[PDB]
């Protein structure tokens, strides 16, 4: 006897909460990268103003 | 490095010992010694061991003197120069350069004695005559070159002076003037020369003795130092040496230029003191030759040893002001040569008179001259003059100002190479000033890196000249240059270098040995962090505390910034890993050592506060807050200390969970006092490090703003806060910056907290859709992350989540992952993580055991042990409970009270049997357990359930509270007659509707909120919905519609089936509980149903139907589906005969005849009167318990003609016998004549069924709860032929009716605007064929109608179909969710009646204790009044038979409504359950 058929299962259009923006791999990369804590925090020339207001024995004793 | 020093000390001791023995051998071998002397001079200078430089000079000075005693004067001379050049910045070519060498801290201990040694050699080589003008210059300014040494060898110096007077052929008067001066100034005996001292004075006034030649210039400087000592005595006058005509005519020549032009001096020598004033003033009145005269003037002023005077200093300022005023007027280079000449002699004057601030002026003139002339030559003279000041001034504090000074110098250099050339003048070992502290080295090198080095712009490693090893390590430590040969330096130096950078690729005589411990714990700390581990975190913390931090006053030294930044990082890392015990010990220790660590106390206070809070030491935490809040002010604090003080006050427990108080402070108070803590746009342009710390502050505030909101019934704003926090975190990351470890750790905690909070909020409202999203998002970030404490914490959180949504496979996996993650952290130091671990693995005794070990005698001051009781389900004393955790406490109390009460009742066989009996609430008209006790304990339970606030409950808990509230009312109304019997059932009716209403409500609100709320740095209340839900019921009851509204629910507690009916026409409310346990519970029926559906569904999939081709496999397909179709029929039959037997009449649409019922009620009570033992033997008829009318009616609705009539009637007997029993009417079944009951009732029922008037209700609304949805209720035999539609809540129903003026069935026009989609993916050709004809025929004769066939519809196409149609049908897979997102459908307010034919279009995915979701609810939220769908997957031929008959029977005359049409169309399917039972209807019944 002939067999009855069924429609192909479709993927529902992905749900994302309003205005949500996922973290890309560039962002996760910055999250797991250790940097030194001691790493310090990251041309016209002007002139400077002015303010207003012996025997051999005494030689050894010399160094000893 | 000591065996190195001992080797060279051995050589020096050999030389100095054997040289004196045999002078010939050692002279030729002096090269080996110069090697060793230089070898150690280099080492000791490189390792900053200044103290051993002194002990080397002593052995070196001893070598010099033994060369002199053996008359090797040549070597001795070049040894003096050797010693000097190895231990000074300035260099020497001859002994002349030694004699005029200034005093600095580098030569303080030998310079004078070295000079005396020099004079000894000059004398012994008879070079006095040639050295005469330098030796005269020496003693002329003896106050500068010699008279600075406090331990100056007096007797040796004067004796030298005397011997020079003896051999000199000129200036014999000047050497005697000094000799007499040194004798009286240093108290000494004159008897080192028999002739008297008076005759010695007169013996110098000879013609040949006063002869000075051209060195008559120095005469005045010697006489001054002589006579000023000898005032009022036997003073050799000036008129003894110089005659009158030569002294008097000086004054007279002045009164009438006037300087010796060829000799750079004034015309006259030995100028008087007051006569100089008329010379100085005369010069102030004044092209390029004018500078030449200004030289001659000031040159003479040096030569005249006149003490500092105001008239001189006043002209000094006038001179230099005139110089700077006319720098630009100098064009030629001869005039520039004079400028450098004058500025040179003027600076010499300052050092004589000790005028450091006036020297600074000359430096500025040299600088200005350099810029205007664009002369590097001048700029080098400027830099070197400043460094000369540094050595001479000898101040470490001044050194900070000179670095800023040098910053201006380097920026002015005329090229890149010239810039580096200037820098090396600053970056020089002798700028250390023999400082043996780590603090100064770091302060100097980091300052020189920020202000100077970054101006050099170099990309290769430059080994800066004459700099130490330590200096290079610290300087290049802060650089980012790749290839630095660190392996050349000492390990201690390399260890600082490595800690200063992010790389780790890894002597007793060293400065750093004094800090060996500190240096290596900083290395070990930074090493762990880079590996993302904590293997040594505990050990180095205790080590730093006991072996360094406590030895603070012992070491007695100012703390380096090396140690400061380590503390700030240690406190941070300890905080990040929840080593809260160690954090407390460390922070309290630092606060105790305020004397040295005061500048770091604001950090210690921040992390101490967060420590108490982490261990829930709220008493200590609250004390700390009130102290901090009143001590320090924000208006004057730096942004860093302000950020730290505000960030510590963000925790919820510090505000008693008072949202309005929290909002006042961080919303109004803080921004008014320190606005730049909220400048997330950096309008004030902070340094990138601070800006991120500001962004981090606001993230932490929003995250905490969410916790308070959600614990205050503000779910919407709580969501908005969490979204704001994550949006800032995104903008933070995209800042082009190398994220510091401190801010990375902080952001990791904030970001995970954000995900945790988001999921917890959606768990509370039961949204499984959002929970599933954020869960996967979180689960993705963890994957690549490596931070153990973050990973474990998240895995532990996900495990809890998967338990809630009952995803057992992911539940098992994440438990294993979390367990393995826990090995990667210290269980001894981290109690908060330890307890979580012990909780997950069901080790509760060990959990509370490990708590008392951790705190010990501190356990009284922590809420954590009580907090875990709340987590375990216990309820605690109200007086000891934290006000914030009071809601959880009350809930636990309610469940604990109920468990204890139900337990004590179930041990009495009377109540044990009552919980196992069918119970109704309006049932009657108004050991051995005591009755009044039971009533009392239940009235207390009832009043407690009514006491709790409903906005503090997650939707699943509210569900339990409602079904627990009903059960109490049911049991109580069967035992007695409670106060306000009806109003109690009305509210309890609307109570159970809240858990149905709220999830659907939140879903609608959350999808329609504006997106602009998330990017700017609506709320609902359970109160207003409580009114809405009780008014929705009041409106249904008052509509007087002739319908039945029957709810079907499942009780989690009891496991009972809960039915509730509403009758708007009869104005009657009824409810009954069915103990379900041929026997299967509700979960067992669900497991059997799901098993069938899942098998039938995967037989439907194209994955299977494709691979079947043979005739023999067609049989296997049909045989399996035949079986599944029987498996379900039998399942529905078990449900039909076990759960509802005897109460099916509860669903009967039949309404009884009022005149006949009252007659039956007479006979009914008659039959009970005659056959019931209690009514035959006790009391009188007026004391008999009366049964409610709706129960009596259940008999009349029985059919005697049915086959199992007696089975159903018998169950009703028990139900009535139980109503009477519980109200106190015992009737032993042994004494009941069931024969008579059977016969007499069957007779009276038949007499009714043959005379009854056949009227009935119009429609039945099933309020099917989301847990009962998957059951095909409409296919039970007593519901099969009824007009039925499903509905999710009373509110949803009442809205639908109120919307259409309460007219049933809903009329909907069909003559226009109809939408239809047929075979959108072309996977249903056979289906497409049958309907292709009729659909196109319609749109041909239907205006504004549309059809989409064999074509994937765009989203904005059916979005206007749904909203602008009178009818929308769809034939494909699902409900077309693959063509339109859930968001946009839920954004609609009105949607056309939808016919969602196709697989699983009414199916839902279930997520444990969270609310399930499906496209069926999506349409209802869009405004759809009628949606028809399939509960599971169906096959085409059967469903299209159905669809055809559906359209025909509905008129798509007196056609059928959608309800009747469906029920009358289920029979066309060959598989009447696997396909026929699938379609279902939600909403209002419609008719075309």
């Amino acid at each position: 006897m002939d067999i009855e058929i069924a429609p192909q299962r479709q993927e529902p259009l992905p749900y994302v909460p309003e205005g949500y923006s996922p973290f890309q791999q560039d962002d996760i990369e910055k999250l797991k990268t250790f940097n030194s804590p001691y790493k310090l925090d990251l041309d016209k020339v002007d002139l400077l103003p002015l303010e207003q207001i012996l025997d051999p024995e005494e030689l050894e004793d010399l160094v000893t | 490095s000591i065996g190195i020093l001992a080797m060279h000390n051995n050589i020096i001791r050999d030389f100095t010992k054997i040289a004196s023995n045999n002078i010939d051998l050692a002279i030729e071998d002096i090269t080996t010694v110069d090697h060793s002397l230089n070898s150690i001079y280099s080492l000791l200078k490189s390792h900053h061991m200044w103290g051993h430089i002194n002990s080397t000079v002593k052995q070196h000075l001893m070598i010099i003197v033994k060369l002199i005693n053996n008359n090797a004067l040549g070597l001795a001379s070049s040894e003096i120069i050797f010693l000097f050049n190895e231990t000074n910045l300035f260099q020497a070519h001859s002994l002349k350069n030694i004699l005029l060498a200034d005093f600095s801290t580098w030569n303080d201990y030998y310079l004078s004695n070295l000079k005396i040694l020099a004079l000894q050699i000059i004398l012994k080589r008879k070079l006095v005559d040639e050295y005469l003008p330098h030796i005269l210059e020496l003693f002329s300014h003896d106050k500068r070159y010699l008279l600075k040494d406090p331990n100056l060898k007096a007797h040796a110096l004067t004796k030298i002076v005397l011997s020079f007077f003896s051999v000199t052929t000129s200036c014999k008067v000047l050497f005697g003037l000094k000799f007499l001066q040194y004798i009286k100034q240093f108290k000494l005996p004159f008897k080192k020369f028999n002739i008297t001292v008076e005759c010695f004075s007169k013996n110098l006034l000879h013609k040949n003795y006063l002869e000075m030649g051209p060195n008559k210039i120095y005469l005045n400087s010697f006489y001054l130092s002589y006579s000023m000592l000898y005032d009022g005595l036997d003073k050799i006058m000036l008129l003894d040496i110089l005659s009158y005509e030569e002294t008097t005519e000086v004054q007279r020549a002045i009164k009438s230029e006037y300087c010796n032009m060829s000799e750079n001096r004034l015309l006259w020598s030995c100028i008087s003191v007051d006569d100089l004033n008329v010379i100085l003033e005369n010069a102030t009145n004044f092209i390029s030759a004018t500078l030449k005269c200004l030289v001659c003037l000031w040159s003479t002023i040096r030569l005249e040893g006149l003490p500092k005077n105001k008239d001189i200093l006043r002209q000094f300022d006038c001179t230099v002001i005139y110089i700077n005023s006319n720098i630009k007027s100098i064009n030629d280079e001869s005039a520039a040569a004079l400028l450098s000449e004058l500025l040179g002699v003027l600076s010499e004057i300052c050092i004589d008179y000790k005028e450091p601030k006036r020297l600074s002026n000359i430096i500025s003139v040299l600088f200005n001259a350099s810029v205007l002339f664009k002369s590097h030559s001048f700029l080098l003279k400027t830099a070197n003059l400043e460094i000369s000041n540094v050595l001479i001034s000898n101040d470490s504090k001044t050194s900070h100002r000179t670095i800023l000074k040098f910053e201006k110098f380097i920026s002015s250099a005329q090229s890149a190479q010239k810039k580096i050339e200037i820098f090396s003048c600053l970056f020089n070992v002798y700028c250390m000033l023999r400082n043996d502290t780590l603090s100064f080295v770091f302060d100097f090198c980091q300052n020189a890196f920020i202000h100077c080095f970054t101006r050099l712009k170099i990309t290769k490693f430059i080994e800066f000249s004459n700099s130490s090893e330590i200096m290079l390590s610290v300087l290049y430590g802060n650089s980012s240059i790749e290839n630095i040969p660190s392996e050349n330096w000492s390990q201690l130096s390399r260890m600082i270098f490595c800690s200063l950078r992010g790389i780790f690729d890894l002597d007793k005589l060293h400065l750093l040995n004094k800090y060996e411990l500190l240096i290596r714990i900083v290395y070990l700390l930074n090493l762990d962090m880079s590996k993302h581990l904590t293997t040594n975190l505990s050990k180095i913390t205790k080590l730093y505390i006991n072996k360094w931090l406590q030895k603070s006053d012992e070491k007695a030294e100012r703390i380096s910034s090396f140690e400061m930044d380590f503390v700030k990082m240690l406190l941070c890392y300890l905080n990040f890993n929840n080593f809260d015990k160690l954090s407390i010990e460390l922070s309290l220790c630092i606060k105790s050592k305020e004397k040295y660590y005061s500048s770091i106390v604001p950090y210690a206070d921040n992390y101490l506060l967060e420590a108490y809070l982490s261990l829930y030491m709220i008493d200590d935490a609250l004390m700390m807050k009130n102290q901090l809040q009143k001590t320090m002010n924000l208006s004057t604090a730096k942004i860093e200390q302000a950020l730290l003080h505000a960030s510590s006050l963000i925790n919820v427990h510090l505000w008693d969970s008072d949202l309005t108080a929290f909002q006042i402070y961080f919303g109004k108070t803080l921004p008014a006092m320190k606005p730049e803590l909220f400048d997330i746009n950096n309008d004030h342009n902070l340094p990138m490090s601070l800006y991120i710390k500001v962004i981090l502050l606001n993230i932490k505030i929003f995250n905490e703003s969410a916790k308070l909101n959600i614990k205050a019934g503000n779910v919407i704003s709580a969501v908005i806060d969490c979204r704001k926090a994550q949006n800032l975190a995104l903008s933070l990351l995209k800042k082009k910056n190398k994220l510091s470890q401190g801010s990375r750790l902080a952001l990791l905690k904030s970001l995970s907290f954000s995900f945790f909070q988001l999921i917890k909020i959606h768990i509370r409202i039961g949204s499984a859709r959002d929970c599933e999203f954020y869960s996967k998002e979180l689960s993705r970030i963890i994957s690549d992350l490596e931070e153990p404490i973050i990973v474990y914490r998240c895995l532990h959180f996900l495990h809890r989540y998967y338990m809630i949504t009952e995803q057992t496979c992911l539940q098992n996996i994440t438990l294993g992952k979390a367990n393995k993650a826990f090995d990667y952290l210290d269980a001894e130091a981290d109690i908060t993580s330890l307890t979580m671990f012990l909780y997950d693995n069901k080790e509760f005794v060990k959990l509370e055991q490990s708590l008392v070990l951790y705190f010990g005698d501190q356990l009284e001051k922590t809420f954590l042990p009580n907090l875990w009781k709340l987590h375990l389900g216990k309820d605690i004393d109200d007086s000891i409970c934290l006000s914030e955790y009071m809601p959880k406490n009350v809930i636990n109390r309610v469940h604990n009270m109920w468990q204890k009460v139900m337990s004590q009742l179930e041990e009495d066989p009377f109540f044990k049997g009552m919980f196992e009996s069918t119970l109704g609430i309006p049932s009657s008209l108004p050991q051995k357990f005591d009755r009044i006790a039971a009533i009392s304990k239940l009235k207390q339970m009832k009043e407690l359930l009514e006491s709790l606030k409903l906005d503090t409950l997650d939707n699943h808990e509210l569900s339990k509270i409602s079904s627990l509230s009903s059960l109490t009312l049911t049991i109580l109304s069967n035992i007695t007659s409670i106060h306000n019997a009806e109003s109690s059932l009305i509210t309890n009716f609307s109570l159970t509707d809240l858990p149905r209403h709220m999830p659907l409500l939140f879903d609608k609100v959350l999808n329609n909120i504006d997106n602009k709320n998330y990017r700017e740095f609506n709320n609902i209340s359970t109160i207003t919905e409580s009114i809405r839900v009780s008014a929705a019921q009041k409106d249904l009851m008052e509509s007087n519609l002739n319908i039945n509204v029957i709810t079907i629910d499942f009780c989690p507690i009891t496991g009972n089936l809960l039915l509730s009916k509403l009758e708007p026409r009869r104005k009657r409310r009824t409810h009954l509980r069915l103990p379900l346990i041929v026997h299967l519970s509700f979960p067992e029926a669900t497991k059997k149903l799901l098993s069938i559906i899942n098998e039938s569904n995967q037989t439907t999939s194209v994955e299977v139907t494709n691979k079947i081709k043979t005739r023999e496999e067609r049989k296997s397909w049909w045989t399996t589906r035949y079986d599944l179709d029987k498996r379900m029929q039998q399942l529905l039959n078990n449900i039909e005969n076990s759960w509802f037997n005897g109460v099916q009449g509860f669903f009967s649409p039949e309404v009884v005849d009022n005149s006949l019922f009252e007659k039956f009620k007479d006979k009914f009570y008659e039959i009970l009167h005659q056959n019931l033992p209690s009514r035959k033997l006790y009391g009188n008829p007026a004391m008999f318990i009366k049964v409610e009318d709706w129960v009596i009616e259940l008999f009349l609705k029985l059919n005697p003609q049915e086959i199992d009539f007696l089975s159903k009637m018998e169950d009703l007997i028990y139900f009535v016998l139980d109503i009477l029993l519980f109200h106190g009417e015992e009737n032993a079944y042994d004494e009941i004549d069931f024969s008579m009951l059977h016969v007499q009732l069957e007779e009276q029922i038949k007499k009714y069924r043959a005379t009854m008037t056949t009227n009935s209700i119009f429609h039945t609304f099933l309020v099917v709860s989301s847990s009962c949805h998957l059951f095909p209720w409409e296919c039970l035999s007593f519901l099969k032929d009824l007009s039925i539609t499903r509905v999710p809540s009373y509110v949803c129903l009442n809205k639908l009716l109120s919307r259409f003026h309460y007219q049933l069935p809903l009329q909907v026009t069909i003559e226009d605007n109809i939408s239809m989609i047929l075979n959108p993916n072309g996977d249903l050709s056979r289906t497409e064929s049958k309907f292709k004809g009729m659909f196109q025929k319609i749109i041909d004769a239907k205006p504004s109608s549309q059809l989409v066939m064999n074509e994937k519809p765009e989203e904005e196409t059916l979005l206007k179909m749904l909203q602008n149609s009178n009818l929308f049908v769809y034939i494909g897979h699902g409900g077309g969710e693959q063509y339109v997102r859930s968001k946009e459908i839920k954004k609609c307010t009105k949607i056309a009646p939808s016919f969602l034919l196709g697989c699983s279009s009414a199916a839902m995915k279930y997520y444990g204790k969270l609310e399930p979701t499906g496209t069926i609810y999506t349409y209802l939220l869009g405004g759809c009044p009628m949606v028809l769908g399939n509960l599971w997957d169906v096959t085409d031929k059967d469903i299209d038979k159905f669809s055809e008959e559906l359209f025909e029977k509905m008129g798509f005359g007196n056609s059928l409504s959608v309800s009747y049409a469906v029920s009358k169309s289920r029979g066309v399917c060959h598989l009447r359950y696997l396909n026929g039972a699938a379609p279902v209807i939600y909403g209002l019944p419609i008719k075309f």
